[PDB]
């Protein structure tokens, strides 16, 4: 019926356009990975 | 775990281009290796490195 | 033939032989000697 | 005349101590090099080499917010969670760095083409793998301590490998952060 329509809204923009997202904006992952290795 | 998870892959990808490429047979699993080449021999030659 | 396989084999060959030189400290010889096994008694006086 | 000596905790040479620094850094120079074959630049052993974290962050959340604590069975679960998580990364880096050089470019507009179909495997492969290690998380409180203390260590670092390296931080930055911005 439709049980691969809840994952496949998921893949677009959920998912898709959300990396296209921070691959828009990049800069808050140059700490925030510093702060989950330094964190660890 | 590993194992099931090194062949989920080549069973996914054949079940991944007949839904996609739209051809049906052998020719479909075929080249679908030819984007896990490295990715079988490279990963478990750094999966014995660590 | 591309370089970048290749200029890694080098480094396992490397490495390889950089852990066996860990034999350290390596003696001079090599046993030459056929086996001697020595019985030793005293019977003072 | 009195002179001290150690016997039989005393080790001698073992622990995790002058264990550990050697165990990782063999398992450091290979994981980097190997991933060099059939891979080639400085790039891609960095686009998997540094997702490493994303796997051991939610290993010691595990450990340290349950009670459990760094033993052999939490040591080779944060080794089996750190080369599985590869299989993921470097799985779709070669998806990645297939889609640009031997197809037809994709600074960013093909990393998500990669990202775009092989989230199946990612997740499910996972599906299975947490479900797989649940009977060993507990289950069983008087059969082992030790699937507790194999299975809690994997699980823990498996979900933070999973969501963190499905999207979040190393990811995508694998390849672009990863690789170009200089060179």
């Amino acid at each position: 019926f439709g049980w691969f329509n809840r994952m496949f809204e998921k893949s677009t923009h959920h998912y898709t356009d959300s990396v296209g997202g921070i691959l828009r904006s990049t800069g808050r992952y140059l700490v925030l990975y510093l702060i989950i290795v330094v964190g660890m | 775990g590993l194992l099931v998870d090194d062949a989920i892959v080549v069973v996914e990808n054949v079940e991944r281009v007949m839904a996609e490429e739209g051809l049906p047979p052998k020719e479909a699993t075929r080249k679908s290796m030819g984007q896990i080449q490295g990715a079988l021999v490279g990963i478990a030659m750094v999966l014995s490195a660590v | 033939d591309r370089p970048i396989f290749a200029w890694v084999i080098a480094i396992i060959i490397m490495l390889a032989g950089g852990l066996a030189i860990l034999k350290l400290p390596v003696a001079q010889y090599p046993t030459i000697a056929p086996p001697a096994v020595t019985i030793s008694a005293s019977y003072p006086g | 005349g009195v002179g001290y000596d150690w016997t039989g905790m005393s080790y001698q040479e073992r622990l995790s101590g002058n264990q550990a620094p050697s165990l990782y850094a063999i398992s450091l120079i290979v994981v980097f090099l190997c991933l060099a074959a059939l891979y080639e630049s400085w790039s891609i052993p960095f686009s998997v080499m540094l997702v490493v974290p994303l796997g051991v962050i939610g290993a010691l959340l595990a450990a340290t917010f349950r009670g459990l604590t760094n033993d052999v069975y939490f040591q080779v679960g944060l080794l089996t969670t750190i080369g599985l998580s590869a299989a993921n990364a470097i799985l779709i880096v070669e998806f990645a760095k297939d889609l640009m050089d031997k197809e037809g470019k994709g600074l960013i507009e093909a990393t998500l083409d990669a990202v775009r179909m092989r989230l199946r495997p990612i997740l499910m492969t996972s599906l299975a793998f947490i479900l797989g290690v649940m009977p060993l998380v507990i289950s069983t409180g008087a059969g082992s301590g030790a699937q507790n203390a194999v299975g809690t260590g994997v699980m823990g670092g498996m979900v933070t490998a999973t969501v963190l390296a499905i999207f979040f931080v190393p990811v995508f930055f694998v390849v672009v952060r990863r690789r170009f911005s200089r060179k």
